[PDB]
RNA sequence: CACCCCCGUGCCCAUAGCACUGUGGAACCACCCCACCCCAUGCCGAACUGGGUCGUGAAACACAGCAGCGCCAAUGAUACUCGGACCGCAGGGUCCCGGAAAAGUCGGUCAGCGCGGGGGUU
RNA sequence: UCCCAAAAUGUAACGGAGGCGCCCAAAGGUCACCUCAAGACGGUUGGAAAUCGUCUGUAGAGCGCAAAGGUAGAAGGUGG
């Protein structure tokens, strides 16, 4: 991701496809402005919890994690970007999507198996290894299983920010 | 509680009385008889019963009265206002109050 | 007679004349007896040399400029910071 | 007439048996209580008298009339009227009649074998049920009016339950184990 | 539906949409784009039309209950005041909004499952998937 | 304002509150003790109140740590809008120009500032 | 008295809701004091609420009636 300009007047770019963001720590909190399509190509992979280059004109590579984007109505195009500068040993608590794996054993009983909570926050990840993802078993729940937070298997470290008790998925019912 | 010295307090008006307030830590046995003037957070006079005593406390009553009303004396006060506290006005602070209210 | 309801309920003829509000605002050289605030409750509380009539209105007991103070809301209040 | 075995038996035996920085934070008793909510179902103008005479002469107080908190719930409620009956005590009286019944109270209790374990004000403070009235070192029913019962309120610096009971069973009270 | 109790009328005025977050509840989800009153009888006729194309799983929300009345004619007249508390219930959606969003079925059982239920709608919509995370 | 701490009383009046924890005792404070009568609880000197130790610091308080919660709170972009000029039959909407939120995020703090009296620096 | 009413005031409709033609020797003057709703655990006719008790508890209560504003340092609750 090139960005390069930082103005307050974002002309030069509303009209050409270019996207305008913000990124900080507590340090520098430097004026941003990147290219649409290529930050639209982009955080859909790494989404939050994914870091990435930031080069901005002038070569001085940065390391930041996406925030918070606030895209428009009416057209899911997005508008408005937030990076948070990647720290080292803390970068604070982050965003992590639940998962299911292998068929479960309530899909084909009779019912379907249902993600009550689909992304999940935990308290301190740590950066330089945080979980783009989190894979989750299914399988052994039935007829109205539920899984919490206090069930899924953790990644080394990383402690649970959100209730355990908290259902993260339950297999639904019929009808 | 509180609510008794703060009624009490607040009743008493600050710079609409112009006149001062004389206070009083009676709940103990080491009244402050303070005297602070309206406005300025600022103590005018004082007469406690903190330096000694003799044995009283409880009885130093109009003693720290006695010790404040002539103690304005070097200050020059008129008019003064009790603001008592919760302490309701008995004897024990009757006392320095008729103390200084006559020995003034 | 009859057997029904004298009047026909749910109705929505008239209402009241209606006042209230500021009469003076900051930094107006108010006088002795002007009215400051026509108010409800105590919306503007009595401050420093500011009579406050029997309907919470407040007036001027003295001369001077009017002042206005509101600490964190919920208690405000209007002050005469007399000139001479 | 009691409060040195209280200490003793109570405050030493607990540091003997527990461990105090202090006499001061060592479980005590602050009050006990006879709450007479009776009336309502008995709007006797005359009845309430019972109570107050009887409560007086055997709890030694004048009580007050825990009138209706004003409320008026659906079934027989209204205004604020007289309803219940409340006798506080405490240090001396407290003691006095206290002692009473540690002494002739329960004792003295026709199919009496003790009193209910498990804890109350989870403050560390304890509760007490009295029914009949039929019971009494004072009680007269060969000189009362009909027969009555009553409520009693243990009130005990009691920081746990734990030390409540010792305090309160050393100091005198029965356990049905 | 209809609201369980409550005032009686109302008025009307717009602007574009403003808590229609988008997923949440689900992976599959339908968004009006334009402005408009959602009869509650409008709605119906889509949660059941989406029912059929399903048989079970019944991943079906529809985030968008009715909260507002409208009225009528009680005949012509005019000498009168305000009328017809009852002639139906509203649901003001907005563009961007989200009615609808299935979740579980099919990208195609889903595909369908809208199409169907947008045949029955005063406006335009289309369907939408993921990337949706704002609050959570 | 020599250094400190403590008691009274302010301004300020949650970025000064809470909680969890620890520090303090015989200078101050409080608990504590008795209390017939002064004066007193619509019952209880629990609270008012009168006369005082010891003992304790346990409770209350004062102090200090801490931020899990509260309270504070950016910037960036945005909602809206004065003004200018347009669109769609209509619901509604847009362009140029200044103003410009709310919520949320970075982060922020568990105050700061007086007067007077007390006791310490063996 | 609320809304309409377009953050000054004011503003219409056979527009949307609701009250008044009173009440209080004391529900007033002043002077003293107390402070609520509500839940949780534990308690006797009780057992849903209610009487007592113990925690939480800027008040989520109260204020003679309609609503709004206002109010616990009380306009709330008692006594002289
Ligand atoms: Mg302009
Ligand atoms: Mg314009
Ligand atoms: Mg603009």
């Amino acid at each position: 991701m090139e960005l390069t300009a930082k103005p307050r007047t974002p002309k030069q770019k509303l009209d050409e496809s270019m996207i305008a963001a913000v990124a900080y720590n507590k340090e520098n909190n430097v004026s941003f402005a990147l290219d649409r399509k290529a930050f639209d190509r982009a955080f859909r992979q790494q989404s939050t919890t994914g870091l990435f280059d930031i080069t901005v004109e002038g070569g001085e590579t940065f390391p930041a994690l996406v925030k918070a984007v606030q895209m428009d109505k009416r057209k899911r195009a997005p508008i408005h970007v937030d990076f948070y500068m990647v720290t080292y040993g803390e970068p604070v608590e982050v965003s992590v999507p639940v998962h299911t794996t292998g068929r479960s054993q309530g899909e084909v009983q009779g019912g379907l198996v249902d993600i009550v909570v689909h992304n999940l926050q935990i308290v301190a990840p740590g950066p330089r290894r945080i979980p783009q993802e989190l894979v989750v078993d299914v399988t052994k729940m039935n007829i109205g299983d539920h899984i919490t937070a206090g069930d899924i298997k953790l990644p080394e470290g990383c402690t649970l920010a959100a209730d355990p008790e908290l259902t993260v998925v339950s297999v639904l019912p019929p009808r | 509680r509180r609510k008794l010295r703060t009624r009490r307090k607040v009743r008493t008006t600050t710079a609409a009385s112009g006149r001062l307030r004389l206070s009083v830590y009676r709940s103990s046995k080491h009244i402050y008889a303070q005297i602070i003037d309206d406005s300025r957070g600022q103590t005018l006079a004082a007469a406690s019963s903190a330096a000694l005593k003799s044995g009283n406390k409880t009885d130093t009553a109009a003693a720290v009265g006695k010790a404040l009303a002539a103690a304005a004396a070097e200050k020059g006060i008129k008019q003064v206002v009790f603001d008592r506290g919760s302490y309701k006005y008995h004897g024990r602070v009757k006392a320095l109050a008729d103390a200084a209210r006559e020995g003034g | 007679a009859h057997k029904k309801g004298v009047g026909s309920s749910k109705n929505g003829r008239d209402s009241n004349p209606k006042y209230l509000g500021v009469k003076k605002f900051g930094g107006e050289v108010v006088k002795a007896g002007n009215i400051l605030v026509r108010q409800r409750g105590t919306k503007f509380k009595a401050g420093q040399g500011v009579g406050m009539g029997r309907d919470h209105t407040l007036f001027a007991l003295s001369d001077g400029k009017v002042v206005f103070i509101n600490k964190g809301k919920g208690a405000r209040f209007i002050s005469i910071e007399a000139a001479q | 007439q009691l409060k040195t075995k209280y200490n003793d038996q109570v405050r030493p035996a607990l540091m003997q048996q527990f461990g105090y920085s202090s006499v001061m934070a060592v479980p005590r008793i602050e009050k006990i209580v006879v709450n007479e909510g009776l009336g309502s179902s008995k709007e006797d103008s005359k009845a309430i008298d019972k109570a107050a005479k009887e409560l007086a002469l055997i709890t030694l107080q004048k009580p007050i009339i825990t009138k209706a908190k004003k409320s008026i719930s659906n079934f027989k409620l209204r205004q604020g009227m007289p309803v219940g009956i409340k006798v506080t005590l405490r240090g001396e009286r407290m003691y006095v009649f206290l002692e009473k019944l540690i002494n002739i109270g329960l004792p003295r209790i026709r199919d009496f074998r003790g009193i209910n374990p498990n804890a109350f004000d989870g403050r560390g403070n304890y509760n007490l049920g009295i029914k009949e009235q039929l019971i009494f070192p004072e009680i007269t029913y060969d000189m009362v009016d009909k027969t009555r019962g009553m409520d009693i309120t243990i009130v005990t610096t009691a920081k746990t339950d734990e030390e409540a009971r010792a305090l309160l069973q050393s100091m005198g009270l029965p356990f049905r184990k | 539906k209809r609201t369980k109790f409550r005032k009686q009328f109302r008025g009307r005025m717009t602007g574009d949409a403003k808590g229609g977050d988008y997923v949440a509840f689900g992976d599959y989800g339908l968004i009006a784009m334009e402005p408009a009153w959602i009869k509650s009888n409008q709605i119906e006729a889509c949660r059941i039309v989406m029912s059929r194309h399903f048989r079970r799983g019944g991943k079906i929300y529809i985030r968008i209950f009715p909260d507002k009345p409208v009225t009528k004619k009680p005949a012509e007249t005019r000498m009168g005041k305000g009328k017809g508390a009852v002639e139906y219930w509203v649901s003001v959606v907005k563009p961007g909004r989200v009615m609808f969003e299935v979740a579980g079925v099919t990208e195609e059982q889903a595909k369908e499952a809208f199409r169907l239920a947008g045949h029955k709608l005063p406006i335009q919509t289309k369907m939408v998937k993921r990337e949706v995370y704002d609050e959570a």
